RNA sequence: UUUGCUCCACACAAUAUAGAUGGAUACGAAUAAGGCGUCCUUGUGGCGUCGCUGAACCAUAGCAGGCUAGCAACGGUGCACUUGGCGGAAAGGCCUUGGGUGCUUGCUGGCGAAUUGCAAUGUCAUUUUGCGUGGGGAUAAAUCAUUUGUAUACGACUUAGA
RNA sequence: GCCCUGAAAAUGGAUGGCGCUCAAGCGUGUUACCUAUACUCUACCGUCAGGGUUGAUAUGAUGCCCUGACGAGUAGGCAGGCGUGGAGGUCAGUGACGAAGCCUAGACCGUAAGGUCGGGUCGAACGGCCUCUAGUGCAGAUCUUGGUGGUAGUAGCAAAUA
RNA sequence: AGAACUGGCGAUGCGGGAUGAACCGAACGUAGAGUUAAGGUGCCGGAAUACACGCUCAUCAGACACCACAAAAGGUGUUAG
RNA sequence: GAAAUUGUUGAAAGGGAAGGGCAUUUGAUCAGA
């Protein structure tokens, strides 16, 4: 319904957030993926290290610069599985990946804008409770990625930052919903509430 | 103004080409049927060409027909133009390629004194 | 599909015609087709049939 | 197979000038249809007496419903099954309202636990428990105590739409 | 099969390609670690 | 108003498929707010258009349109089933269409 | 530079569109927990309340939105200015001040619309580019050739030369 | 039962891939839904079969028309047609006011073999129909003759002192 | 490697089994509509991130017949007897 | 005065071939009433 929709990352199970990021780009959604370091994935972190280290020793024997390249980041992870589940080869596929941008943290466009969440991709409702999962910027760390340092200070600067923008609006939201909560006796409040509203 | 007519329905409209003469210079276009044993043609693999077939063939009633409703006729002089007068609703008249310049403008005359419809009216005019 | 019990396409195995281009014979078929088809006579529909046969089917009497 | 219903069926061995009048067995067959109910019927009676379909016949089929469908019970079922390795006999506890409700929850229990389809499975007896404290399975008994109460954590609402703007709760 | 008598690799794969160097100055590549406590001095210095 | 729209958004998915085989003549029509074949068939035999924009203009319009209608419902999620007098180019599959509230039974 | 280049505004032309058709509407964390409000003894505190989806919220009436007359209230909102601040992760945005000006559907009137003929996207968006009219601004390099040998098969590299 | 140990091979790699953990895994049950050249209905083509109609203006009775069913295919058989060189007849056919040939992301007819037309080029003959006849149809045969490419401005044009 | 009966491939496209002569489904004139087969419905990919009861956590998990492998023997792992 | 092959001009397309089938967009072009 909008012109983009910013997913929030963070808890998203990223198989389940790919699928349904490959489908809404392919039917022609803009589609921003932010804080992918705080994405999860199902299993140990042994496990998809592991996974990882199998996936990191697939290359093309004659020249490496040729095979399959294994990037660290947790953007370009899910960026990975995204494209894995898009026709990628295809100028259609390539339309759709396109209409994508996925980010570590949430950069300043997108860190005054609305952040949505995907609940059948959510962890804390898809994963039976006591399952154990993994965080993709521990995973990205220890398979090379080298900014997770980095984005946690500025995910911490953009917090306060966020932290005081809000205090703000709920100071005003409160002083909204107590205009409101006086004139709401009122006749047209009244002929309001008889039609709904 | 030709007989009324059901709409016409080309069941195929795009020639037949022959396999690989978009190959091959020494191939011509010219329909010809693969008789292979291995052909993916003549075993009528999906994606390739199609073939003719007699389930191609069009409708009885307006087959041999012209956009405009007529069968075209070859008219070589004002006699075979001449034996088309009580059918001008259903045949029009094409001038033979041979046919010199004013022997055309004497058929076209003739032909549109008899409101015979002729194909090619503009066949070898004044340049 | 269809398991045909028969052989699809089957042409009768009889002649319809004379083979022969003789155009009295042709106007002698068309005399007794008509004849075998608005009479009701036996008489004429076999001499309908016997009047395709080839030389071999016609001996001589 | 299916949702189940129970049906009597009574069957013959059908009647000559020897035997006229012949014993009327009866069996109460649980399955979705009354097809596969006298299916079930033939079945069994080949299994125990020397007789088949077409030397008796169905005298009778009559679907049993529930004499109490709206009261919850402890249902004890004997079943025989084979395995990939023998054939075995067991003993399960099945709270529910009714007997075709229990029997689907034992083929459902038997094809999770064991891997038993339902051709490997022969439903002995089926017996509601009248006397609590008779329940000897504990995984029925944990729902007799007095005053039974357990919240629901951890609950799921499912979302009519792809996208939610409110990053949701489990609370209940 | 196998190589029929073990010797180590020719050369060093870490320092591929052997390629010219993209300048004649040689870029650092990693500077010393910062320590915030010492006065400011420069980490290099070139020479000929 | 501000807004001044008379149809309902759509997305144009895909044509009719199998696996591996596609059919020009079916699109699949994604219409906004449809979830479910019961509030799809409100819009069955609704006409749509495409409307696409060219550079040479035609007939005094630079604005062009491939009409077509609702046909039936697709699946379980709303989608449905769309003909129109020239199939969809299958560049448009993810561009916008718009599906008109005529002919109208309300 | 046969009057070049660039920036602003305006008009006229082309040029297309992976696809606008009211608004991408900003805490963070947890989920076997939270949000909000309030209170105190300011806490891992007390009390109240809410969720059970955005089915929300905001906006939304007027020749695609005309021209006018009032009432009420000093509100809302567009615009060009203007004050100060904050924002470097890709900041290119967020907030804020004062005056001006337009609209206001918060309420009450007056006039207009037709014939696009019973529908036809019935054209209202933004992307580049070009040209013309004004106004502001700037007044170089690179390559070849020669040369060097820290280089070199040739290109390339590294040098020098008013 | 599931899971684990048992469980070691050579380029890097395969539940098809991604990825999936109250599954998107396993066992089972219920519905909804997707789509084959299959099934159902209709149209059209052809084939086969059964029929109607020589009572006239009525020229296609091998015709016209009605009804039903059917349609895969190598090797192979048969049928109906398309095209080429030459021959008898005919159109008192075409043609220096332009025959034949050739070129032509121009048009038309035929399911097709093919046929026809327009435009350009050209210069002396040629065609429709009914029949006759064959040295009558090419993508191949390391086919024959001739011509022409990519390789390619490439290999190279460096022995015999200059 | 060799026999029996049948069905196929050869001689056969089409939907499915990713892929594949033979397997599953179904055999084919040209089209339109509807319904299906086998197979599927997270995304690739048309089609329920459907509903229901359980089982499983694998530091080599498992994931649909033909078919592209695994056994004996073991485990207070866990489940049911 | 064909074709192979080639030059020039014009048009168009072009991320490890090209060519093809179904369908439609776009551009160019064109017959029919
Ligand atoms: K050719
Ligand atoms: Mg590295
Ligand atoms: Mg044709
Ligand atoms: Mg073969
Ligand atoms: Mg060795
Ligand atoms: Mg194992
Ligand atoms: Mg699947
Ligand atoms: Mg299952
Ligand atoms: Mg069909
Ligand atoms: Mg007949
Ligand atoms: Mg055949
Ligand atoms: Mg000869
Ligand atoms: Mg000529
Ligand atoms: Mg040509
Ligand atoms: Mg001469
Ligand atoms: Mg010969
Ligand atoms: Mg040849
Ligand atoms: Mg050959
Ligand atoms: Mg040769
Ligand atoms: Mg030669
Ligand atoms: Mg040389
Ligand atoms: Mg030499
Ligand atoms: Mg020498
Ligand atoms: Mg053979
Ligand atoms: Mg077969
Ligand atoms: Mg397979
Ligand atoms: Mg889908
Ligand atoms: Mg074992
Ligand atoms: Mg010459
Ligand atoms: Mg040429």
């Amino acid at each position: 319904v909008e012109p983009v929709v910013v997913i929030d990352g963070k808890g998203h199970l990223v198989g389940r957030l790919a699928s349904v990021v490959a489908k809404q780009l392919l039917n022609g959604q803009k589609i921003v993926v932010v804080r992918a370091e705080e994405l999860n994935i199902s299993g140990e972190f042994f496990r998809n290290k592991l996974k990882y280290h199998d996936f990191l020793r697939k290359a093309t024997a004659f020249n490496k610069t040729r095979g399959p390249f294994h990037f660290r980041a947790p953007s370009r992870i899910f960026y990975k599985a995204l494209r894995g589940m898009v026709s990628h080869k295809t100028a259609r596929g390539k339309a759709a990946l396109e209409r994508l941008k996925v980010f570590e943290g949430i950069p300043p466009p997108y860190d005054k804008k609305k952040r949505v969440v995907v609940p059948q991709a959510l962890r804390v409702l898809r994963l039976k409770p006591g399952r154990k999962y993994t965080t993709l910027g521990k995973l990205s760390t220890s398979v090379g990625w080298k900014y997770e340092d980095v984005v946690a200070k500025l995910e911490a600067k953009r917090k306060v930052s966020s932290a005081e923008y809000y205090a703000k609006k709920r100071a005003f939201t409160k002083k909204v919903a107590s205009a409101n909560a006086t004139a709401a006796e009122s006749d047209v409040a009244k002929q309001l509430a008889a039609l709904g509203y | 103004a030709s007989l009324p007519h059901p709409k016409i329905v080309k069941k195929h409209t795009k020639k037949f080409k022959r396999h690989h003469s978009d190959r091959y210079h020494r191939v011509a276009e010219n329909w010809r049927k693969q008789k292979g044993i291995d052909s993916v043609v003549r075993r009528r693999f999906r994606g390739n060409i199609s073939q003719p077939k007699i389930g191609y063939g069009s409708n009885k009633k307006t087959k041999f027909l012209s956009p405009s409703g007529h069968k075209t006729f070859l008219v070589a002089n004002v006699k075979d133009l001449e034996t088309l007068t009580m059918h001008t609703k259903t045949y029009a008249a094409e001038i033979a390629h041979n046919i010199s310049a004013k022997n055309r403008v004497v058929i076209l005359a003739r032909a549109k004194a008899l409101g015979i419809k002729v194909t090619n009216p503009k066949g070898r005019l004044a340049l | 599909g269809i398991d045909h019990t028969s052989k699809q396409h089957k042409r009768s195995g009889h002649r319809t015609a004379p083979k022969s281009d003789n155009v009295y014979l042709k106007l002698l078929v068309k005399l007794y087709t008509f004849l075998a088809r608005r009479t009701d006579a036996p008489f004429n529909k076999v001499v309908l049939k016997a009047l395709f046969l080839s030389k071999i089917n016609r001996p001589p009497v | 197979m299916a949702h189940f219903k129970e049906y009597q069926v009574i069957g013959r061995r059908l009647p000559t000038e020897s035997v006229p009048e012949p014993k009327l067995f009866r069996m109460r067959i649980f399955a979705s249809n009354e097809v596969i109910a006298k299916s079930r019927y033939w079945y069994f009676l080949q299994k125990l007496h020397k007789v088949k379909k077409a030397s008796g016949e169905i005298v009778s089929i009559n679907q049993i419903n529930e004499a109490h469908p709206t009261k919850v019970k402890n249902f004890g079922v004997w079943v025989r099954y084979d395995s990939r390795s023998g054939t075995h006999n067991m003993y399960k506890e099945i709270r529910d309202v009714s007997r075709v409700a229990a029997v689907e929850t034992l083929y459902q229990d038997m094809a999770a636990r064991h891997r038993a389809r339902f051709r490997s499975i022969h439903i002995l007896k089926v017996a509601e428990i009248e006397k609590t404290a008779d329940v000897k399975r504990q995984y029925v008994k944990q729902f007799l105590t007095k005053d039974l109460k357990f919240p629901l954590p951890h609950r799921v609402q499912k979302s009519t739409k792809t996208f939610s703007y409110k990053r949701p709760s489990t609370f209940y | 099969s196998h190589r029929k008598y073990e010797a180590p690799r020719h050369g060093h794969l870490g320092f591929l390609p052997r390629k010219r160097a993209a300048s004649i100055r040689a870029r650092v590549k990693a500077f010393p670690k910062d320590d915030r406590s010492k006065p400011v001095a420069l980490t290099s210095f070139l020479g000929y | 108003a501000e807004s001044h729209r008379l149809y309902v958004k759509g997305k144009h998915l895909s044509y009719q498929r199998s696996k591996r085989v596609n059919n020009p003549n079916v699109s699949l029509i994604k219409i906004e707010g449809v979830a479910t074949p019961q509030d799809a068939q409100f819009y069955l035999g609704k006409r749509i258009a495409y409307v696409y924009r060219a550079s040479k203009e035609v007939r005094g319009s630079k604005i062009r349109v491939m009409w077509g209608k609702v046909t039936r419902t697709h699946g379980n999620s709303g989608v449905v089933r769309a003909t129109f007098r020239n199939n969809l180019p299958a560049k448009t599959f993810g561009a916008s269409v718009r599906i008109f509230l005529y002919p109208s039974n309300i």
